[PDB]
């Protein structure tokens, strides 16, 4: 026993876990970490971001002023949350080039109104309908203004409003669409309506077409909604030989990191950064196999649904 | 790529709760096992740091494109698509590559750290010990508690014991 | 003697292979294997893929209803083949947003037709012209009805179909633009047309336009092409004044991984899951350089037309 | 990276047709020549591997944007064009990464395999033998065929030529 | 003293880089080499490109013809910039897609204007308005014919011209916009016009709007901007009851390597490849941080300000 | 750090070598030297560079493109031209980022390969006429003059000349 034995080792551990190498598929080491988050709460967190929930109303009908849509003027938003279950209970239209207008206001943020004083000389304001109902009896879209004939006669609107402040304006115009040539001469006189709306650098000019539609809640005609926007130091002016729903204002519009996501998840009281359509997820791993539809500081996404790091040496047991 | 863990080793301490790295002996006195704090906390400091520059916070995205549709359009729709899909890939094919590539160098600096201790040792006993083949010294002189000691902190002197050694070598 | 010697080494080759590394460009190994795919067969297999062929028929006027291309009714395929000698055959057309409305016949995959019980009632229909001949007499695209005046008058058309299936409906109609203000009033009594199609959620209406084209087998004349789709539950209104091309039915449009190619490689019975336009091309590899269009399961594109993976150690000499 | 191909091995021997590595003898008996298995299929292990990661088929698309068009249309042209070779780019430098990746980690684990061989024999041969510098060994002891085939076995026992080897080598 | 000693190592500096590994992100090694090119010289180098600097002119409005833009005629580039301080001095106009215009004419990377004999029956041609002034006398778009009324009477135009040659021809016509009936009737007698501009595989047709609209520069009327490529062995047809704004000729469209470019920065004499709205950067690094806009061979642009690239071993020094 | 070199068996690095990357130092009768070695010198100079050309080495060429910046709102069509260029940028920023870690640990690697080759040939070199302190540096057991040392850095040393010399003085 004049000698002596000294050895040199690794730790081992009773259960390993599998890693994938790049000369090898299956190999076991000591510890591993996940690096894709593939589970939601289901819980969209309403903090740190402003989450604005639309119960049964869209971006658009809210923007309009629909009247089961009201509680939603001047809002602001982080998120604007569109549920499937929203519906359209005032007159029946159509937005030419939807998507973009409602990108542009998700994007802004705000649906801030400010009413300017237009004259409209002539002409009877304030029109309603029995198919949006403001209560008991008829009602429109707020922001809007249905112009009919006054008395016998509907005149030439030439109207003007310049810009005279800083930001830029947005304004929601419309033309309505009779159904019958008769409809058309009971409520403007003239018997073809025309509708311009333009500035130093923009024109629109639309002409409305009379025809049979769907009925959708009584009414076999329609009305088609159309945005122009003013540059500081420029100028509005509208032209209509009828058919015209006048504007009551402009959409302040502004720059920001808002937007609008599509979802049916509950909103609760919890702190996350990342929201998705299938709710809240933490954001501590680099990717994450949930949705590819995501907002804030998120795990960016993968179609794998797990991938081990190693932590340790390879397990020698 | 080095040998050692599942190399010249053979197998692996089930047992060592005390670190990652450490030292066994078999002595006159008997036998016992302690851990090396130094190659043990260089593994940990190497696997940590590829995990934060791995983990850290990135991709802060607000307003981007849509991604599902419930009307078929044609041109523009497609494009949304392809380039989705065409994004979704390459990132695929990213975090792919760098698990794997990640993976096969912490395998390999595991075996470094193992390779150093063990030529460390080696180089302290000079010719007072000589390589078994399975990552175990054997010793030629009389090495009491604190004799292994030494050999653990670095404090091992050859000389003391060279005589000794190469008469029961030689 | 009383000693020996051992040596320890690794084989060569007489002939090495030329690969690239990190710190080098040009070192020798004794295997490699090439991973990019840079060369067709030239034919278009088809199988596993059920591949179509219009010979001298694009998808759009096989839809329509050429009468040349009448041998294309009912029909399915998993990748349609445009040739580049395709033409046209009847009466000349121009499709507003021709790409999307051939994008997504193309990925419907399916031609299948259902005749629907439309009732036009004061005109005259099953129009034809020289332009678009049916054997040794005047036709037009089936598919479509050209409706005329009766006798010495036209009148407003209002009729309805509802959707009571479950799936989506796609009816494809059209409006003819005349030459002369002569021949407006002569086909239809009134002097300046309109075609109003709409459903419950959608409107197009297109006011006609009068003028001379350009002569294309006799006919100075043009239609245009439009599209629209019906959801179940949802219902369909046609309302025109004239110059109304109007659909004999619907097509039935599914969801599916259904394309369209141009290429002018034959096809052959053969088995290939990749398909280019230059023809089909083995997929035992990771990339390809032949095209960047692809149909299946293909190699990625790549630029490179040669990379070389090493499959052994350096070869020295 | 490890020294031993293109490095204290010097050449390779072409006519090595049993396996990527073996021994090479020179004996009283006569010489002779020899091939490692384990060696062998533990290279071309990772080869293959390496080989199935990468050639595993991934990508089934079939129903995409165009790539080439008949008439100059401008904004969603452009935009189509600017995607398709963005895609491209991207793809291709991934291509070539991988390959200069795994071709120096080809490189590198070979020389791993030879220099593991190679202290293996030199920690298996204690002390009955020394190093030359070349990747060969003089045996200083009385070594037959017998012997040598111990040896690549790994059954080789040093205790019964120890003491013959340490005269041999020292006073 | 009977034994000596041999001593290996490797060398250290007195001063090293710091650079980022896959264990460690602080690292010092002994030379490094930066691979992110961070600062534009501001200059924008006039070679090997053909840069043309458009000083108070669009593309558009040099291809149309403003009078202060006439000296851009006939003109060829590899690059066009476009500076802020430019103005439009001729009759209000705007483009319906009015970027594909802009990008496809930028593509062609030319202003070759051929002069083509229509023969306009019956109407006056050559008008002019006092918005777009050519001196003292009032004047109108070049390469561009306004037509109206001759006498009392505005007869229907439909005139053709073939492509008798073996390249495509870029046709830009317009329509006029009246802001009363009372004027759409004395410019033309017919009450509504009507465009139509064809050929044997497309068709465009335009409506006249009137309306109101803000003055520029006197005007309340306005003018839209259309384009029509008409294939070799293809017939051009264009059909009138009034409204239009006839062409003049074609412009001979190329395929090329020329772009647009917007920047405020000025041009020296210099040589370098690239070019950024920030000036010329040369390409001599594999990355960027100046700008994602570039022309001609240049580093790829990354988000980075900073990539070291290590040289060296690592520095040890005590 | 992966051999146990360069931070490793031999502590510190010479700052004043400005003749090369690695050199030998000796301790003589005659007196102390330095000199440089040209051979490892080379293949690591050989390995950064190649490196750095297959980096540098120039790969793109774009004429016209997509607008990326804009001065009125439109929405889907910028939205999705945005989105691409964001995409774009976000990708080749990750490569740029994975790219060049992995150069920086390959080149500390190679450097420590290197350095540890040398060392390893040495002691080939001098089979049993030497033996290893853990400092990097050898202990020559025989009277080695400065032609001596010369020969061992040519890699033309003997031992057969100093055997016997070196191992009475290493073993009694
Ligand atoms: C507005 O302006 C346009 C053109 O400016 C007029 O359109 C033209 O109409 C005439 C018919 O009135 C067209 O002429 C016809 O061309 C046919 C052949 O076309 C060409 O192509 C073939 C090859 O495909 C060539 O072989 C041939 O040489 C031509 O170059 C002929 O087949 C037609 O037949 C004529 O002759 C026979 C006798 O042989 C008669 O029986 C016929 O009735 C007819 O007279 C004829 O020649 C011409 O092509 C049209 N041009 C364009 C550009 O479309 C509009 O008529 C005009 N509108 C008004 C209201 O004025
Ligand atoms: C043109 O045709 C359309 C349909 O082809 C006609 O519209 C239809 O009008 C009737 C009323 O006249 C609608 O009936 C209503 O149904 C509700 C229940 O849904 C009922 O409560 C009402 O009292 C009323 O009966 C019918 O729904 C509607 N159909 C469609 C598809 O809109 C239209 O009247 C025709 N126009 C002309 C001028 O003939
Ligand atoms: C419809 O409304 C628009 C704008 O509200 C009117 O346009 C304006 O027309 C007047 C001309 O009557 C322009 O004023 C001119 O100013 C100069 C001085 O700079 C003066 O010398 C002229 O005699 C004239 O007064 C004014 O600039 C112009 N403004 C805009 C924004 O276009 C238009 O006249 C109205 N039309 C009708 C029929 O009411
Ligand atoms: C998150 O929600 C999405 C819904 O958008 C889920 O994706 C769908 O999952 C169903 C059920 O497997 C499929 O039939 C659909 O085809 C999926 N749609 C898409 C667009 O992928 C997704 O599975 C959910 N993920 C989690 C973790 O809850
Ligand atoms: C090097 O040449 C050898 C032949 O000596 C090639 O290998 C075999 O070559 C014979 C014909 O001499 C063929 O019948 C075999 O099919 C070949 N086998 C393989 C696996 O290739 C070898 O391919 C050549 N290698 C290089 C890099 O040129
Ligand atoms: C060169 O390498 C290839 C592998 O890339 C060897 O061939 C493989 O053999 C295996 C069976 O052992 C098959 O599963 C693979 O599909 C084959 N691949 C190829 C590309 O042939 C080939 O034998 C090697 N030749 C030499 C001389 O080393
Ligand atoms: C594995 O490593 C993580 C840190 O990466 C640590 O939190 C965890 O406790 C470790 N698990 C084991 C079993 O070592
Ligand atoms: C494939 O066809 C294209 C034409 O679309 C041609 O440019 C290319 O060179 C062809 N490639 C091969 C490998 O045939
Ligand atoms: C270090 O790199 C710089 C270039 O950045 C070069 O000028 C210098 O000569 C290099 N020095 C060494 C020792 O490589
Ligand atoms: C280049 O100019 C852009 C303005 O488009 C600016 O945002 C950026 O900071 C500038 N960069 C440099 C390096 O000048």
């Amino acid at each position: 026993s004049s000698t002596a034995t000294l050895c040199l080792g690794h730790h081992s551990v009773p259960n390993g876990t599998i890693v994938k190498t790049i000369t090898d598929d299956q190999i076991e080491v000591t510890n591993a970490t996940e690096l894709v988050q593939n589970s939601s709460t289901g819980k969209i967190c309403n903090n740190p971001h402003k989450v604005l929930d639309g119960r049964d109303c869209t971006l658009i009908d809210a923007m309009l002023g629909d009247p089961h849509c009201d509680v939603f003027q001047d809002e602001k938003w982080d998120l604007f949350v569109e549920r499937s279950s929203a519906f359209s209970n005032c007159y029946p239209y159509d937005v030419p080039d939807y998507a973009s207008l409602r990108s542009l206001i998700a994007s802004s943020g705000t649906l801030d109104f400010i009413t300017e004083s237009f004259t409209w000389a002539g002409v009877s304001q304030n029109g309603g309908s029995s198919a949006c109902k403001r209560g008991p009896a008829n009602g429109f879209f707020s922001r809007l203004n249905w112009l009919t004939k006054s008395g016998s006669s509907y005149p030439l609107l030439n109207v003007t409003m310049p810009n005279n402040y800083n930001f830029d304006k947005l304004y929601i115009w419309g033309v309505h669409h009779p159904s019958t040539n008769q409809e058309q001469t009971n409520l403007y006189v003239q018997a073809s309506g025309r509708v311009t709306v333009s500035t130093r650098r923009s024109q629109q000019t639309i002409v409305p077409n009379i025809g049979s539609r769907p009925w959708v809640r009584g009414q076999s005609s329609r009305i088609s909604i159309y945005w122009t926007i003013v540059k500081p130091g420029d100028v509005l002016v509208i032209n209509s030989n009828g058919n015209l729903i006048a504007p009551r204002g402009f959409f302040k519009i502004r720059t920001g990191r808002s937007s609008i996501m599509r979802s049916d998840a509950p909103i609760e009281t919890c702190i996350s950064e990342c929201i998705t359509p299938n709710g809240s997820i933490p954001n501590d791993k680099p990717f994450q196999n949930v949705n590819k539809i995501t907002y804030g500081a998120c795990p960016k996404y993968v179609k794998q649904n797990t991938l081990k790091l190693a932590t340790g040496m390879r397990n020698v047991p | 790529l080095f040998g050692a863990i599942a190399g010249f080793i053979e197998n692996g301490w089930e047992g060592m709760i005390d670190g990652w790295y450490g030292f066994r002996h078999q002595n006159s006195e008997g036998t016992g096992q302690a851990a090396d704090l130094k190659s043990t906390q260089a593994a940990i400091d190497q696997i940590n740091g590829k995990l934060n520059r791995v983990i850290e916070k990135t991709n802060e995205k607000f307003h981007q494109i849509e991604k599902e549709f419930s009307e078929v359009e044609g041109r523009i729709q497609d494009l949304e698509k392809y380039v989705e899909d065409t994004k979704v890939d390459l990132w695929s094919y990213n975090a792919e590559l760098l698990v794997a590539l990640e993976n096969q160098h912490t395998i390999d600096l595991t075996d470094s750290e193992m390779n150093k201790l063990f030529e460390k040792t080696r180089r302290q006993l000079r010719e007072n010990a000589e390589d078994m083949g399975n990552g175990c010294f054997k010793i030629y002189h009389k090495c009491d508690n604190a004799c292994i000691e030494s050999i653990r902190n670095g404090t091992y002197d050859h000389d003391i014991y060279r005589d000794e050694a190469l008469n029961n070598r030689f």
